[PDB]
């Protein structure tokens, strides 16, 4: 048994969004859970598929509603910035629980903007740390790789911080001084929302 | 409305040790409690339901106990995949509330951060901007503070920080500090210093650069 949810969503304050959760086998009933970035799990309510009776939690009564079809829906009305989060669906049966992969929802008035990628090079040891600054983009996320994925060791991308209505983030990569600048080191930034892809070669100063 | 109070919020242990996580209900829930595990924002995995029954496929080092309003999840002989966040969730009466959660992190030896400072790039300066970046990589424990200095004077405005989660491969934490300025503000000064304060040193762990060099 598996639960699949609809892809990411981007809406403006005050709009409506419908999130689907379709099972493969379809009994029991289902529930929805909300999880804001960096926060704990919050219960939205559950739906007794048998009696069709939905039951919501105080903070979700009014703007959140459950519906069926093998596809349960979670529709939210009059979206607020604070509705930004990941929403999970879940059912139960036998000796376990089944949850959806989750669905991200971003609710902002912000305008979809591609990122500006800058090379972060050293102002020498056997190891050298390089980086890439991904500034002023919206919305999330933004996938960052190094040398098309060839460089996956000594690499880590920091979480994005929100400034203005735009996100900024940077990626760090550590390689041998014997490798760079001799061998090419390029960071690859992809921003799905803008269908953008940028490559920045890390050139020594 | 029965609320769940979960403690501790944070826990540090090492592979092989045993930890206990507790949840207390503001009212009797008659064992209608479920324990979940969540890793890297991914989907939660049921560990125990009805307070003491293990879900399908859950290792036996996991066990739940309790009754009435007091319950706890015990994990013994911690395996490396056991580290993540845990949550209790009752379903006795609506609303089925979750506990505040418990972040279980890996305990390893102390490690001072490796500091790197990066001047604004040519491309950015050309556009009129000047973001000075500093990396404080691979340190442990996670507590750390960063302080910027321009021509020997502390700088607080224009600074934005980001913190990674415990790395899955070396159990360390990393941080990113960025001082944003305009091409003009940036060119009015010569020395830029990134200073970290970590328990692995009673002195600042620094790295800096000078435009005029």
């Amino acid at each position: 048994i598996q639960l699949v949810q609809s892809g990411p969503e981007l809406k403006k304050p005050g709009e409506t969004v419908r999130i689907s959760c379709k099972a493969s086998d379809y009994t029991s009933g289902m529930q929805w859970v909300q999880q804001m970035p960096g926060k704990g799990l919050k219960w939205i309510g559950w739906l007794n598929t048998q009696s069709g009776v939905p039951e919501y939690a105080e903070d979700f009564k009014g703007r959140f509603a459950f519906s069926l079809e093998t596809t349960a829906y979670l529709q939210i009305n009059n979206l607020k910035n604070e509705d930004t989060a990941t929403y999970f669906c879940a059912t139960w049966g036998g000796n376990s629980a089944y949850w959806g992969q989750g669905t991200t929802l971003t609710v902002s008035s912000a305008k979809t903007t591609p990122p500006s990628v800058y090379p972060l090079a050293p102002g020498t040891n056997s190891m050298v740390t390089l980086g890439c600054l991904v500034k002023g983009y919206f919305p999330e996320p933004v996938t960052v790789t190094w040398n098309s994925g060839s460089l996956s060791s000594g690499v880590h991308t920091f979480p994005a911080v929100l400034q203005s209505d735009l996100y900024t983030l940077s990626s760090s990569v550590t390689v041998p001084s014997s490798t760079w600048p001799s061998e090419t080191v390029t960071c690859n930034v992809a921003h799905p929302a803008s269908s953008t892809k940028v490559d920045k070669k890390i050139v020594p100063r | 409305d029965i609320q769940m109070t979960q403690s501790p919020a944070s826990l540090s242990a090492s592979v092989g040790e045993t930890v206990t996580i507790t949840c207390r209900a503001s009212g009797n829930i008659h064992n209608y409690l479920a324990w979940y595990q969540q890793k890297q924002g991914k989907s939660p995995q049921l560990l125990v339901y009805n307070a003491k029954t293990l879900a399908d496929g859950v290792p036996s080092r996991f066990s739940g106990s309790g009754s009435g309003t007091q319950y706890s999840l015990k994990i013994n002989s911690l395996q490396p995949e056991d580290f993540g966040t845990y949550y209790c969730h009752h379903f006795w009466s609506t609303p089925w509330t979750f506990g505040g959660g418990t972040k279980l992190e890996v305990k390893r030896a102390d490690a001072a951060p490796t500091v790197s400072i990066f001047p604004p790039s040519s491309e950015q300066l050309t556009s009129g901007g000047a973001s000075v970046v500093c990396f404080l990589n691979n340190f442990y424990p996670k507590d750390i503070n960063v302080k910027w200095k321009i021509d020997g004077s502390e700088r607080q405005n224009g600074v934005l920080n980001s913190w990674t989660d415990q790395d899955s491969k070396d159990s360390t934490y990393s941080m990113s500090s960025t001082l944003t300025l305009t091409k003009d503000e940036y060119e009015r000064h010569n020395s830029y210093t990134c200073e970290a304060t970590h328990k692995t040193s009673t002195s600042p762990i620094v790295k800096s650069f000078n435009r005029n060099e």
